[PDB]
């Protein structure tokens, strides 16, 4: 720190990061009178005093069920038309197909989807109906969810063609087509930075664009732990069930398990306390399982409205709220589908090589002072010149690139130069 | 009403529900016509059609159904939106 | 004797005071570049002159009152300084968590 | 309210708040077979005959308990540098030492 | 019955307070690393800095 210095990048780079979200949980259904009395008559009429219970719990699971359809339905149907990409893949150089659909395969998903897809392992592939048998014998179910998954990556394909073939317009009523390279001009000029930049450093950018895209690759299959987030969704349901379905073989202090044991070696008026005694556990059992799926709703809804929230900002347009799209200042992002969640591709800008300078607030020049419009004043040692802040390009002064306010009696750390008037010599 | 079974595949139905000692109008659900086979499971009662709607009532796994226009329920697969291409 | 402990966190509240430190150093000598990349200085006084223009005001306002809006903002925050201790509570949202 | 009238601010004022936000709650752990049974022998294998009803509680705890930890170091550390102050405390006219 | 009733509460109160973390974690990102244009979110006024 000094208060006469400034330091200002010379460079840039581009930067490629990822960011993964949970969107929905497993669907879940349960039947007391299976899971409670087997299939026993006897326990059922003793059951249907607790007529009210029964009821309510269903009634839980079945919010919680249709609440996962919605959060799915909100994150990615946000647009109502199926946009499709030209056949001819030529965007001035940038190098998209590592994101856009892969025809051969004959699930037509990009070629990271298929990373994305293989490095999480599941339990239930097949809802024709083991981990998913015995419970099915004791009375719970798992449901399949309304959108299959070739109809997400319809809806992922239809925002990637839109974005790259018209930007942002197409989020904000009917899409309006626009040159790629004339596209990431309004980028940069939306950062701060002059718009001639790329066009002079337009295949630089392309490069750096794709070798970070390879990098992004390469990483995901390294490092076996980039998918904690949607493996612990996976993890936590199986272990909850698990234990669901092995509460099944404890007493609660009667003296055997097994309804019809109870039911004979014993006198029916104290064998029904017994029995009482099953019931209550076996209820109480259930009561804990649904009130912690619904605790667990309620984080997974926050995390979908999270997830909602960033694909209209970053996708749709361009944010300027620090740290929200990544790091760095904010260029553009790309959707990818995954098991349970979304993957969001964040491209950045970043400066890269400083240099010092010497620094003043204005120029007194003829008793008046003039000051930047847009820009700031640096000197290397022997001449003052007015350049942008976010990229060091010097240029002169004049009475075009400065503007005048009062006299230089009153400002602080004010000094003298020379300011050009672009208008002697074209009239002299 | 439309009936559907989560679990079984509805050419053995009348062996799940017990179809032989159920009443005359159960039985109505068990064999009958308009069987079709889904991934949830399988339906009986409802005609399936080629046309693509917008969803009515979620039956599941890109399923939907409806009522409407000799009346009668149809099951159909949801679609996603018009089609459109820029230049 | 109970059956009943607590356990202690994994940040003493040493370090958060040298995060918090670090934070208003970065701030006060570099801006906002230092969040988005490496850390350039610039002077403060010509600091405030890019906030003024981010709000809507031209930068020589700035320059040219810049005496005026030290003293006012030394005197905020003296004023807090007071008001946080000589008002009852103002801190009922912590205490509850206890 | 009128169609041909505006009012202009000529003057301004340099405002300073406050604000508080909770962070993190106590970290507890709680031991199930002396708080419910205490130094009694015959309790402990009465209680074995509900499957698991602790195994459930500790999980439950713990996951609260790293939930903390969690929470503190995604509000403070931000930034992965450590900077410092110069020595030299002048920063054009604004007093920061408070 | 006891241990249970405590367990949920101390649930619940832990998801509120995660929410006010999950706050306090974007106002330090957005009002102290930035300036803000979101109105009364970084003070009442116009943002200055924080
Ligand atoms: C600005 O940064 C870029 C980023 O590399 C520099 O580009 C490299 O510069 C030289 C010129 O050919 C070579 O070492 C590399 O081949 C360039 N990059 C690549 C990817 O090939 C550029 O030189 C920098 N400009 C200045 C003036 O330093
Ligand atoms: C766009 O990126 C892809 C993926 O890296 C490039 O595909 C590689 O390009 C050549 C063509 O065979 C070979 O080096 C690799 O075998 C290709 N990989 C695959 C998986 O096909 C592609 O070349 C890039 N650009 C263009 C214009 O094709
Ligand atoms: C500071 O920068 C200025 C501008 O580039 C330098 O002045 C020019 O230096 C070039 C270098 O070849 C000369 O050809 C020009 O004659 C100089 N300006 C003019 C208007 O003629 C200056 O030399 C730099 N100072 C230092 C110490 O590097
Ligand atoms: C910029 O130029 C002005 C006028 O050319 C300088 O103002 C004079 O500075 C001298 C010091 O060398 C004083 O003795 C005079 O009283 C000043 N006022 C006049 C001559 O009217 C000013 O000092 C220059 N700025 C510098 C040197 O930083
Ligand atoms: C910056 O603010 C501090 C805090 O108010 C000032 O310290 C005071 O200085 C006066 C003059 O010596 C003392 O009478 C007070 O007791 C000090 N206050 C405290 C709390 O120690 C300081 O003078 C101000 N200016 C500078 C340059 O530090
Ligand atoms: C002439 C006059 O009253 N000027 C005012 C006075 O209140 C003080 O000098 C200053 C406070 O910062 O504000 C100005
Ligand atoms: C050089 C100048 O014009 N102003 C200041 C001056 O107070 C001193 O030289 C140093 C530390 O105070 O920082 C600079
Ligand atoms: C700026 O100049 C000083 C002069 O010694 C030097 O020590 C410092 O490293 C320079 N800063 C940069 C970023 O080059
Ligand atoms: C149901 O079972 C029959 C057995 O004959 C089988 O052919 C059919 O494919 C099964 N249904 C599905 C959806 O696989
Ligand atoms: C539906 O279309 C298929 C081919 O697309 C055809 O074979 C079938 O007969 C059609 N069914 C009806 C009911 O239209
Ligand atoms: C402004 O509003 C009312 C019109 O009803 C009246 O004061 C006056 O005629 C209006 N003036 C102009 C210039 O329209
Ligand atoms: C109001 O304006 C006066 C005159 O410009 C001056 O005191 C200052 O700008 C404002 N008042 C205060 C107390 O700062």
């Amino acid at each position: 720190y000094s208060n006469n210095s400034i330091a200002i990048p010379t460079n840039f780079t581009i930067s490629v990061t990822t960011e993964i979200l949970p969107v929905s949980m497993t669907k879940t259904s349960v039947d007391c009178t299976m899971y409670i009395c087997g299939d026993s008559t006897e326990c059922s009429n003793l059951l249907l005093q607790y007529g009210s219970f029964c009821t309510q719990l269903k009634r839980a699971l079945t919010g919680i069920a249709v609440e996962q359809d919605k959060n799915t339905q909100e994150v990615f149907a946000q647009v109502k038309q199926i946009y499709k990409t030209p056949p001819i893949k030529y965007f001035g150089g940038f190098n998209f197909s590592q994101i856009l659909p892969d025809p051969s395969k004959p699930s037509k998903r990009s070629p990271i989807e298929d990373l994305l897809f293989n490095k999480v392992t599941l339990a239930d592939a097949g809802f024709i109906k083991d981990l998913i048998c015995a419970q099915k014998f004791k009375g719970l179910t798992v449901l399949p969810p309304l959108l299959t998954d070739e109809m997400i990556a319809q809806y992922t394909s239809a925002l990637l063609a839109g974005t790259i073939t018209s930007g942002w317009t197409f989020g904000a009523g009917p899409a309006l087509q626009i040159p790629f390279p004339m596209q990431m001009a309004y980028r940069f000029n939306g950062i701060g930075v002059t718009q001639n930049v790329l066009y002079e450093n337009q295949k630089l950018i392309a490069n750096q664009f794709n070798s970070a895209i390879g990098k992004i690759q390469d990483s995901l299959s390294s490092t076996p732990s980039a998918l904690g987030k949607l493996q612990d969704v996976v993890n936590h349901n199986a272990q909850a069930l698990n234990t669901l379905v092995k509460q099944l073989s404890s007493k609660f202090g009667a003296i055997s398990s097994v309804l019809n044991d109870i039911f004979s070696r014993l006198d029916p008026p104290e064998a029904e306390v017994q029995i009482d005694r099953l019931i209550t556990g076996r209820l109480q059992s259930l009561q804990t399982y649904v009130t912690q799926q619904l605790i667990r709703a309620a984080e997974i809804r926050a995390s979908a409205n999270l997830a909602a929230t960033k694909m209209s900002e970053c996708v749709l347009g361009q944010s300027k709220r620090v740290d929200f799209c990544g790091k760095g200042y904010h260029l553009m992002s790309f959707p990818q589908s995954a098991p349970h969640g979304v993957v969001f591709l964040h491209v950045t800008y970043v400066p890269a090589q400083e240099k010092n300078f010497t620094t003043a607030p204005a120029i007194c020049h003829d008793g008046k002072a003039h000051f930047p419009r847009e820009g700031v004043f640096v000197s290397n040692g022997t001449h003052w010149f007015v350049t942008q802040r976010n990229f060091y390009e010097p240029q002169i002064i004049t009475t075009d690139n400065t503007f005048v306010s009062g006299n230089c009696d009153v400002v602080i750390g004010i000094v003298n130069n020379t300011v050009y008037d672009p208008l002697q010599p074209e009239l002299d | 009403v439309a009936v559907l079974y989560q679990g079984v595949n509805c050419t053995e139905v009348p062996v799940a529900i017990h179809a032989d000692q159920l009443t005359p109008t159960w039985r109505v659900y068990s064999t009958g016509s308009n069987v079709f086979q889904t991934r949830a499971g399988c339906l009986i009662g409802a005609e399936y059609v080629n046309n693509s709607y917008e969803c009515d009532i979620p039956i599941g796994a890109g399923i939907c159904a409806s009522y409407q226009t000799s009346q009668s329920i149809i099951a159909y697969t949801m679609s996603l939106g018009a089609e459109n291409s820029v230049a």
